[PDB]
């Protein structure tokens, strides 16, 4: 299991996802189907995603992130869960 | 199981995948419908099998 951030957990609930703890997969799942449901990707640039002014711009410091940054999405999420 | 375009991903869908957003899976030959279906981290790829 892994434990989500307080901040990270009023945009789950939002998927309605409301509880504490979830799985690896889970924690991916509600923000992916967010994201995809929301229309937050670039048509053009499908691999670009816009965290700027959303809950996941607050906790990762950047306005925005690249997909193709397999390593840098792993340990944005690593810092955010607990090992 | 996370399964895309590790060739060359062009969509959202394919990239997703390509993270392998879970971790690794039995890579099970049950037959699924979503990747909500598969247990662990599993993901049902356009076969219906999970992968």
């Amino acid at each position: 299991l892994v434990r989500p951030k307080p901040l990270l957990l009023k945009l789950l609930k939002s998927v309605g996802a409301q509880k504490d703890t979830y799985t690896m997969k889970e924690v991916l799942f509600y923000l992916g189907q967010y994201i995809m449901t929301k229309r937050l990707y670039d048509e053009k640039q499908q691999h670009i995603v816009y965290c700027s002014n959303d809950l996941l711009g607050d906790l990762f410091g950047v306005p925005s992130f690249s997909v193709k940054e397999h390593r840098k999405i792993y340990t944005m999420i690593y810092r955010n869960l607990v090992v | 199981s996370g399964s895309g375009a590790s060739k060359a991903p062009t969509s959202f869908a394919e990239y997703w995948n390509l993270l392998s957003a879970g971790g690794v899976c039995p890579k099970i030959l049950q037959r699924c419908r979503r990747d909500s279906d598969c247990p662990g981290a599993c993901i049902c790829r356009g076969n219906g099998y999970c992968g």
